[PDB]
């Protein structure tokens, strides 16, 4: 983990060392050009967390009577809901761990009693459904039913504001991939043909780094488990 | 004779260089409204005569 | 889930930073060209919702005697209809968001009795028909028959006008695809060989992102369910 | 559905944004150049309704004694026939739904008694024949025989006149295809070699959009029905 300022220094003394958006001392990016990097940086982090299952985070959802669709939005969180239009929040989080709507793909759902709940099983009456990728639907809200949703999560969105996040938590082996994508976005913005050729090199380099990680499995992406169907099938 | 008469910093001014630019642009724009040259083609020809 | 204002700021500080369509501070797009982006944005969202089954929505249709064709148009809804033109609307959206007229493909139809009505079955006497993609036809309207239609829904049309829709609801992993497609239309409209080559690259990048999503299945597009034909065929 | 004026705005702020036939405010096409777009627009709609079976419309034809050939022309409609040269019309339509000669291909014919009538069956004496694509021939006109013809129909022809049609009813997923074909026609008209290369790109893009719709079947073009030959063949 490191501050976004270190990212600015690394870009200043890295791929963007010969650019006009760096300071005279090569210590930081130009202040007016900082939001350009921030937008690209968030985009790059989203792609990395999609190809690689690096972060697995879980959330707690409380079933409310008379409600079937449960969007996973921060406006329904207890720490961020507005009482004027929301009767009561159903997403529970902590003051220092506010929900940031970092949901990418739902993996599994367990209720408060410890039973696995099938998802998108059309032939199963008790199964849950997801009409939208970030919306959870329950067709039978009970009295004290509480659901826990474990999902693949993206990195929290960076922001230059003081209250916003200002740290990066990614495997250090993917740092060249992050720099390459940011460099690709910058050089692609310039429409000069010379910059276009340079932009393609970084994008190709970024893809090469990603496949190298997959080839050696440096992020423990591959997962195996002991066989259980042998007992269930009754082979004995 | 001053450099102001030769050309003005503003486009379309009273400068001799400005007058040629506007006159050349108007002739190209005449065919532009005649639906025979695209916008990208028009600007390319305008730059080539700078 | 962000408003339309952030899209302009993201594009200004993103792919369209170099072009002159942005303000002097690169903070917003010129008002003279805002509708140009809106037309491209609406086109881009339709393409994404066609390839991916991201959104699923259902509507309620009340059968009226003497009418066999039931177009799924906004003017026939109980909300946002003209009482002077249509005497009794047959589309009910009394609660939640209004009907946005975002029908692409009908999936299944269930009546109020709880059974499933066959769709486009020419040999079935009691099957419904769709002479047009957005028009539902019933050949025997009953006294109290009510039909529910489940369909793949596109994003509602965006508009910068007053009292319009100005919110974007797409998965965050598809944001680069949205920017690439919008940039593709802008550069290809200049009729310039230098810009035409750049436009082709953005289109390929947009297609590359979409196939990446399918490869890793970040939208949970696939769907499987427990086999029920095993008991139906009497295998036992 | 939307007015043709919205189509003009969409083209003005779309593919034709950098053309000399648009207004200074990019709000509308030049008035003198409007008929050029209308001719191209009607041509584009015909191609789309041919590849895709989007619109299925039916007409009613009354058999007249002493007449075997029944052309499907508006001059034989009850709402548009001239009594000076036509003794009596045989095509029946309504005042607000005047027949527009939108016949493309005949699909099936049913009589007033509900019996399917074979078409172009040379070995069947009671079968009907079509010497021309838009002409229906009956070889045995009875007393009270009335025939209903269901056919694939084209979109009604657009016209700038007030009494003519001024609305477009096509699936919104095909709007880029409509714009691409119109753009192709415009750029092909210009004989400059640079415009020729640009024209081919839109035509290729138009073809790509059409195949994408077919690939995902967004218009419900594919149709299936329950098997009936099993009972007829006597397999039991």
């Amino acid at each position: 983990m490191y501050y976004i300022e270190e990212l600015f220094c690394r870009l200043a003394n890295g791929v963007l060392n010969n650019t006009g958006i760096v300071t005279d001392d090569r210590g930081d990016i130009e202040d007016d050009s900082k939001p350009f990097i921030i937008v690209a940086a968030n985009e790059a982090l989203t792609r990395l967390h999609g190809r690689f299952n690096m972060r697995n985070n879980n959330v707690v959802v409380e079933m409310q009577e008379g409600r079937t669709n449960y969007p996973l939005l921060a406006k329904y969180a207890v720490q961020s809901y507005d009482p004027n239009e929301v009767k009561c929040p159903f997403i529970m989080d902590l003051a220092g761990e506010k929900f940031a709507e970092d949901v990418i793909r739902i993996l599994e759902v367990y209720d408060d009693k410890g039973r696995r709940r099938p998802l998108n099983d059309r032939n199963n009456p008790c199964s849950l459904f997801t009409p939208r990728p970030n919306v959870l639907q329950n067709n039978a809200p009970k009295a004290w039913e509480v659901l826990n949703v474990m999902y693949q999560a993206k990195h929290p969105k960076l922001s230059t504001a003081e209250d916003g996040y200002n740290e990066i938590d990614i495997p250090d082996t993917l740092d060249p991939a992050l720099d390459a994508y940011i460099a690709y976005r910058y050089y692609t913005s310039l429409n000069t043909p010379e910059s276009s050729a340079k932009a393609a090199e970084y994008l190709s380099f970024y893809d090469s780094i990603c496949r190298e990680v997959v080839e050696y499995d440096l992020t423990s992406d591959t997962e195996v488990d002991t066989n259980t169907l042998f007992r269930k099938r009754g082979w004995r | 004779i001053t450099t102001e008469q030769l050309t003005t910093r503003e486009v379309g001014g009273s400068g001799v260089f400005d007058a040629l630019m506007q006159s050349a642009s108007n002739h190209l724009l005449a065919e532009f409204k005649n639906n025979r040259i695209t916008g990208g083609d028009y600007v390319k020809a305008y730059i080539a005569t700078m």
